[PDB]
């Protein structure tokens, strides 16, 4: 095939990744902008988020395949700062371009990158402080962490909702959420409205004129594949081997509809008293209207159209036994919920299971009929749930919004990485690539980006105080008293991912197609 | 396609979509709009004076155009008319920002200038209410207020059509205050002129109707989408055309098989049987003898309007009907709808969801034109069940807003300050629209609506007072707005605009 | 996708396209007016006068082309005369507003200038209109002769009009409460009473089959029972076509006879169900023709369908496509049947009908092409006199009112305007184009002809127009050229309307992307 073996082969490589960063330079901030994204079949999506804009749709670049790999591991380990990791390496190619533009080795630039991280990883221990597991401590982090990823008005409605979700653990040690993540979209009049309810919300409730609505000590009978068969948890076809074999099945099916509603109502007399305690049937599939008569007149809140994903978290939400049958297996095969309530708003009926044995699954009830809002308000949830969980997993949170970037660059003063000056090379392009997060915001704001950046450095050298850049003015301010604090799990991981790929770019001086 | 480069999506795409928003409500909306011709995928000329119909008809590949369309979908859902108001207001406000971009402002900076100021304008919005009045039982009260609703999509008979639309929504729901979602289905009968349009309570099958009533005390139905050419609970027969001797045998047995069908439907409870398809000839000969009612050949939309209101779905076969697929109506009776005899049902609040207004005219596009104005007035009564607070007519409201917002801008100072100065200038698109609806200059009208300082009642209509432009009292004229109807119209227009301002480039894999 | 273009360059594209389409229907309508020729599709060449006939025939390549069709259809449905004149005047409005809108001067007060000038026009037409059936006779049938004889003197004839006009008057008085063209239709031969026509008050048949026996059949009755059939009668009935067979000797003479027994059994099904004269659209077989001679009955195949439609309305009967009848109210009957070969062509005359509403003219001219114009000479007198009865409120014809109304409304252009003299002046400019074109399709200088009329309009009188048979200025009232008042009033409200459609609309949206 054809070869490209020159410094121009690196020069095409470093050129593609910087321009893709400047597209994403529009993002990452409350003063940063949402990016409109349209699918191949067409779907309006307004995301500021890094991974969604990167992994879904992109244009032809070999660097685009490279940055998808490292933003994966940032999304894998943390799930936040997928905006933030792109902006470092774009500048990191830029000052490193200049020395090879002067003419220097790609490997002498590479080796100063490693000492740049090691001088800064030890500084990451210094700059973070021990912060609390307080809700209000996590309020300051969450609303800050949302504004770097999504919009500020999106941050305001979610600041109370995200912090109370992750707080339901009993010191469960995990950096991201797993079962708190449950998103129930809802057609509303308000596109932007958010309701956090403890426990699991059912995607479709059900109503009969005799069916109850509020039940307490609700003994759940979790239900599945339906009345027409018997003792089945999975669907089946029909026998076509003989013409009479097709007929003999469906004549018996109406009898099994009778038999399986009979087992449910006779279990309600045994376990729930007469009607003294609540009883809830959660069917995965459709409810026959004959059993809609027979269950609801018993006083049973029967439910329709559940997901099998909802079945699995219902086992955690009840904490007991969540079945998949209608028949009487055993009376102690019933999970317990002290409160199950179906609230109906809008077009859809939403059934809640509460008094959970495990406060591990909560659900954000998500409003908005328009999909472009309903996509975007859902997209603010998933990055919000993981990032604040990083803050509660970490005992120490870094104070962020760029205050570390001037702090390390002054602390990366040279002749300490002095071996031949080749280590002084890689730390110097590193320190200038630190400052992009103060460069992007005062670009997006007023107070011209490098004119006030040196004013941050002039103030930070005074008394060693951490001073950041305002998200709405671009003016200098202390990051601690204001509380503009970034996740340390982002910030610690940020050094590793940005170092390794810019190393890998300098190892690529040949490209073949 | 659908993704480009070169500062297009931010600066250049947004003003391009505003040109599509230009001349869409700028002469086609006001106290009296002007027609626009649209041809759908079915070949027909269509007049449009409502924003949501034409933009649903108009296909765009521009995603920036698709944002405000979804906002106007809410403003039909929440308010009704004023989706036209959404376009030129958001269309002006987007075009004012690029001059601030040539100053060198950021996108989110002038977004913030629009966010705090639409919060500010919504605080001024209770101070614009003038002459609150509400009577949910008085047709004369409602026909005065729904006049300007149907003024905005008509030019001819306002007094004839305002009395009809005020009669329906009151009399279909005499418990008004929690008024239903939709309660009027139109009946387009081509023929006699616009003075033959009238209101009929209950479902009207203006298609062909055979037989007669079985009982008028009950009007239960078993709505079937399937023809009656031999379709039975057993093995479904068809019209035997394969053999002429089989055609004679099927003709002799059909009335006996039609006897098995009508007793399978009426004993379960029905006096009217809905026929979407056909009825066989001998099957039609027996239904006159059994005196059961058949209504043959209803459209799919006619099938939809029936299945929505009675709660009974159409069936693909003949059977003894289940309870969940039978509907009940109060009465069924043969009365002339537009002085031509078709059948008409009865739906009280026990049945609800429909009170028909028959559309009659020498042109169906006129019947399509009055179809535009009645859709907003349905929600406007639902607006009226929410608020009793009346705002004066369009454009006279915006000029009082612009003065305080300009005074509010200088009290901010910032670079949001200049956006708030532009935010007052998006208000003046509504007197720019009515001047362009008249075909007269705007800044002379803008200079007049400035100088009055009573300004909250003063605008120029689509009048001979707009020939040489001269202000008038919109409130005294009968051209009205309301509190919540203008509230969501500003709220949803400012919401979609700053988001479609915020947009960036698109990449596509 | 979806086609769309906004504004003035689309609107200038709108106003310019409709004028070019109107160039045919501008230049039509009369004896010195015009008469059509087009070729469409396979090469089917047709000849018309009504644009609304051929606007349904010609394609629509614009929405402006689609705008003209129903507006022409609205004029053709009521009157049938002057169908093109509404489509004339609409685009003629757009021509003088065209320099205005290309300057950018485009109000939407243009459309209300149409309606306001319409109301001043249609009131002036009605208040100058005279009821002629009430004021200018008590029997008003000799009155209708002088209008019809004038309508006959216009197209071709000048000497046959006295012999024809009373036949026109006596036919229309039977056709009152009706406006059918298949009940006033004129039949054509050369070889009867030449340069003379006749009026029958019943049902006449043009194309009736003979030359298989007509003197072997009774060609007249005095109580006919008419079988209005549409079933083909064969030369012989058939046998099968699979395993059908000849030579051997036993089943030999039978199957040749069995082809013949089935046919006359079906022919007897016509006979005993009640029939003495039998008609069929599809051809009656020649051997089957002589079987009606066997029962001594008259028969004729190859009959046009429009002839059978005359019989079902005057006898109260109906057409059939069966071989057996069950009632005499689906069958036809009269009280005199008479076959008369006028011009060498076999006519079936139905006199003594139970209703006798259909009138038919058996026209003899001096030639064939002479008789073509003679039929359309008679057809003009049928169209105008039926229109004169239904509206007694009658003004002069020839655009005589319009030139007065041109000057009448420019006086309002002197009177009213804030800017409206540009519109009402252009409105009044387009009014005189119709008698201008009626001079221009007549070929002569309207600028000489029209300008002389306004001087006598200046003294007094609005009935001053053009006698186009000589092309001279004439009082069309006293020149007997008339047309009822509401005809123009229906024309003005439709010509201003489509003009209001063009001004309001600046955009054409094509959603399936042509």
């Amino acid at each position: 095939a054809e070869v490209a073996r020159a410094q121009a082969a690196l020069a095409v490589n470093i050129s593609a990744a910087r321009g893709l960063q400047d597209v994403l330079r529009t993002n990452l901030g409350p003063k940063g902008t949402m990016k409109m994204l349209v699918s191949g079949a067409g779907d309006i999506k307004l995301t500021k988020d890094g991974n969604v804009l990167l992994h879904e749709m992109q244009i032809q670049h070999p660097t685009a395949s490279l940055i998808a790999k490292v933003a994966t591991a940032q999304d894998d380990i943390t799930g936040d700062g997928t905006t933030s990791n792109v902006l470092i390496i774009g500048e990191l190619l830029k000052q490193a371009d200049l020395y090879i533009s002067e003419g220097l080795h790609p490997r002498i630039i590479t080796e100063g990158f490693e000492a740049a991280k090691e001088k800064a990883l030890q500084f990451l221990e210094e700059v973070k402080v021990s912060r609390e597991m307080d809700r209000e401590t996590l309020i300051d982090v969450a609303r800050t962490s949302l504004r770097t990823k999504v919009h500020a008005e999106l941050a305001d409605v979610l600041t109370e909702a995200v912090v109370d979700s992750i707080l339901a653990i009993k010191k469960q040690d995990e950096p991201i959420d797993l079962f708190m993540i449950e998103i129930m979209e809802m057609k509303h009049k308000s596109e932007t409205d958010t309701s956090l309810i403890r426990g699991l919300v059912l995607d479709h409730g059900a109503r009969h004129p005799d069916m109850k609505k509020r039940v307490e000590d609700a003994y759940i009978l979790t239900c599945n594949v339906s009345l027409e068969y018997e003792k089945t948890e999975v669907n089946s076809g029909f026998f076509y081997k003989s013409a009479e074999e097709r007929e003999k099945l469906v004549k018996a099916e109406r009898k099994f509809i009778e038999d399986r509603v009979k087992k449910i109502i006779e279990l309600k007399r045994k376990v729930c008293g007469d009607s003294d305690k609540g009883f809830v049937v959660i069917n995965q599939k459709g409810i026959d209207p004959f059993s809609l008569d027979a269950l609801s007149k018993e006083g049973i809140v029967a439910l329709r159209r559940a997901k099998r994903r909802n079945m699995e978290r219902l086992t955690l939400a009840c904490g007991g036994v969540a079945l998949n049958s209608f028949d009487d297996l055993s009376p102690d095969c019933l999970g317990h919920a002290g409160l199950v309530y179906e609230y109906t708003l809008g077009e859809e009926k939403f059934t809640f299971i509460e008094k959970c044995n495990n406060p591990r699954s909560v659900t954000l009830l998500i409003k908005g009929p328009n999909k472009h809002t309903l996509t975007q308000i859902k997209d603010a949830v998933r990055d919000g749930l993981r990032a604040v969980k990083n803050a509660i997993d970490d005992g120490c949170v870094v104070p962020g919004a760029g205050a570390v970037e001037v702090a390390m660059a002054e602390a990366l003063i040279k002749h300490k990485p002095s071996v031949k000056g080749r280590a002084q090379l890689g730390v110097q392009a590193f320190a200038d690539a630190l400052l992009i997060i103060p460069k992007v915001l005062a670009q997006n704001s007023g107070f011209d980006l490098q004119e006030t950046l040196v004013k941050i450095q002039a103030e930070h050298s005074e008394s060693g105080q951490l001073v950041g850049v305002d998200l709405n003015t671009g003016e200098p301010m202390v990051a601690a008293e204001v509380g503009v604090w970034d996740n340390y799990c982002v910030k610690k991981q940020l050094l590793h991912s940005c170092t390794v790929i810019a190393t890998n770019i300098l190892l690529v001086d040949e490209i073949m197609r | 396609a659908k993704h480009f480069s070169g500062l297009e999506e931010a600066v250049y795409r947004n003003i391009q979509a505003c040109k599509e928003l230009a001349q869409t409500t700028r002469t086609a909306y006001g106290p009296n709009g002007m027609n626009k011709m649209v041809i759908n995928h079915l070949e027909k000329l269509f007049v449009t004076n409502d924003a949501a119909t034409i933009l649903r008809e108009l296909e765009v590949q521009h995603p920036a155009a698709k944002m405000i369309v979804m906002a106007s979908h809410m403003q039909e859902q929440e308010v009704g008319d004023g989706t036209n108001f959404v376009l030129v207001f958001a269309g002006a406000l987007l075009e004012l920002a690029e001059e601030l971009l040539r100053i060198g402002l950021s996108v989110s900076e002038v977004i913030e200038g629009y966010e705090i100021a639409c919060r500010k304008a919504h605080e001024i919005l209770p101070n614009l209410v003038c002459c609150s009045a509400k009577n949910l039982r008085d047709i004369d009260e409602v026909s005065s207020l729904l006049r300007t609703s149907i003024m905005s999509k008509q030019y001819g008979n306002e007094v004839f059509l305002a009395k009809l639309i005020a009669q329906a929504c009151v009399s279909i729901f005499p418990d008004s205050g929690h008024f239903n979602v939709d309660n009027i289905r139109v009946c387009k009968i081509l023929g006699s002129g616009i003075s033959s349009s009238s209101v009929l309570h209950g479902m009207v099958f203006k298609k062909e109707t055979e037989g007669d009533v079985t009982s008028v005390k009950d009007a239960k139905i078993a709505v079937y989408s399937c023809p009656f050419d031999g379709m039975i609970t057993e093995t479904k027969g068809t019209v035997l055309i394969k053999t002429a001797e089989e055609l004679m045998n099927f003709s002799k047995g059909e009335e006996n098989l039609m006897d098995a069908q009508v007793k399978a439907i009426a004993d379960t409870g029905a006096n009217v049987v809905v026929t979407g398809g056909k009825v066989a000839d001998m099957a039609l000969h027996y239904a006159n003898k059994y005196n059961i009612m058949l209504v043959r050949l209803n459209s799919k939309w006619d099938l939809r309007r029936l299945c929505k209101t009675v709660g009974a779905t159409a069936l693909p076969r003949l059977t003894p009907p289940v309870l969940e697929e039978m509907g009940h109506c109060d009465s069924v009776y043969l009365s002339e709808v537009g002085d031509t005899q078709v059948v008409v049902f009865k739906h009280e609040k026990e049945d609800g969801a429909i009170s028909t207004i028959v559309l009659r005219g020498s042109t169906d596009n006129l019947m399509d034109d009055i179809e535009r104005a009645v859709d907003d007035g349905v929600n406007t009564f639902k607006v009226l069940t929410r608020d009793k607070r009346l705002v004066p007519g369009g454009g006279a409201t915006e000029i009082e807003l612009a003065k305080q917002i300009t005074s509010y801008g200088e009290t901010c100072p910032g670079l949001e300050q200049y956006a708030i100065k532009k935010f007052a200038e998006a208000f003046e698109a509504i007197p720019r629209a009515l001047a362009e609806n008249s075909g007269v200059k705007a800044n002379e009208v803008i200079s007049k609506l400035y100088a009055v300082h009573q300004e909250g009642n003063k605008n120029v209509g689509l009048d001979i007072e707009a020939e040489v432009p001269a202000v008038k009292d919109m409130l005294e004229a009968g051209i009205l707005d309301t509190y919540l109807g203008k509230y969501w119209a500003i709220k949803l227009a400012t919401n979609a605009a700053v988001t479609v301002l915020r947009v960036d480039q698109i990449i596509m894999a | 996708g979806t086609d769309s273009s906004q504004g003035i360059p689309q609107l200038v594209s709108n106003i310019s396209a409709c004028q070019v389409i109107a160039e045919a229907v501008r230049t039509t309508l009369g004896p010195r007016g015009m008469d059509k020729l087009i070729v469409d599709g396979r090469g089917k060449a047709t000849i018309s006068n009504d644009g609304a006939t051929i606007l349904k025939l010609l394609d629509v390549v614009h929405p402006a082309a689609k705008t003209l069709v129903d507006i022409a259809k609205s004029q053709d449905a009521e009157v049938g005369d002057g169908t093109t004149s509404v489509t004339l005047l609409a685009a003629e409005f757009l021509k003088q507003v065209k320099p205005y809108v290309e300057e950018g001067l485009h109000p939407q007060i243009i459309i209300r200038a149409f309606r306001t000038a319409t109301q001043l026009a249609v009131n002036k037409i009605k208040e100058i209109a005279v009821t002629v059936k009430k004021a200018d006779k008590v029997e008003q049938r000799k009155l209708l002769e002088k209008c019809a004889m004038t309508a006959l003197s216009s197209k071709l004839i000048s000497q046959q009009k006295a012999f024809f006009a009373k036949m026109v008057v006596d036919a229309v008085m039977m056709l009152d409460d009706l406006l059918q063209l298949k009940m006033i239709g004129i039949k054509k031969v050369q070889g009867g009473a030449l340069e003379d026509s006749q009026l029958v008050a019943g049902v006449a048949f043009k194309k009736t089959f003979s030359y298989a026996g007509f003197e072997m059949q009774p060609k007249k009755y005095h109580n006919p029972k008419i079988a209005l059939l549409n079933v083909e009668l064969e030369l012989k009935a058939e046998k099968d076509n699979a395993e059908i067979r000849v030579h051997t000797v036993e089943d030999y003479q039978a199957i040749v006879d069995a082809e013949w027994n089935i046919l006359y059994d079906k022919l007897e099904k016509i006979h005993h169900s009640g029939a003495k004269v039998v008609l069929s659209k599809l051809p009656i077989g020649d051997v089957a023709t002589q079987y009606f001679a066997d029962r001594d009955m008259f028969c004729a195949g190859r009959v046009p369908e429009e002839d059978l439609k005359r019989t079902m309305m005057a006898c109260g009967g109906s057409i059939q496509t069966s071989v057996n009848a069950l009632s005499a109210d689906v069958l036809g009957r009269c009280q005199v049947f008479e076959e008369t070969q006028i011009g060498g062509e076999r006519y079936n005359f139905f006199t003594g009908c139970p209703k006798a509403k259909t009138c038919t003219f058996i026209l003899r001219g001096g030639a064939e092409q002479f008789m073509e114009e003679t039929e359309r000479s008679l057809h003009d007198a049928i169209m105008i006199v039926r229109r004169a009865i239904k509206n007694d409120s009658v003004v002069a014809g020839g655009g005589a009112i319009e030139m007065e109304l041109s000057k009448y409304l420019r006086d309002y252009s002197r009177t009213i305007p804030g800017k409206q003299q540009l519109l009402i002046g252009a409105y009044a400019k387009a009014l005189e184009i119709i008698p201008r074109q009626l001079c221009d399709n007549a070929g002569f200088d309207a600028t000489n002809i029209l300008n002389k009329l306004r001087a006598r309009h200046a003294q007094g009188g609005t009935w001053y127009g053009v006698d186009i048979n000589n092309e001279d200025i004439a009082d069309n009232f006293e020149a007997f050229v008339w047309e009822p008042a509401m005809v123009r009033i229906n024309a003005l409200t439709a010509a201003s309307e489509a003009a209001c459609l063009i001004v309001s609309v600046d955009e054409t949206i094509k959603n399936p992307r042509s």
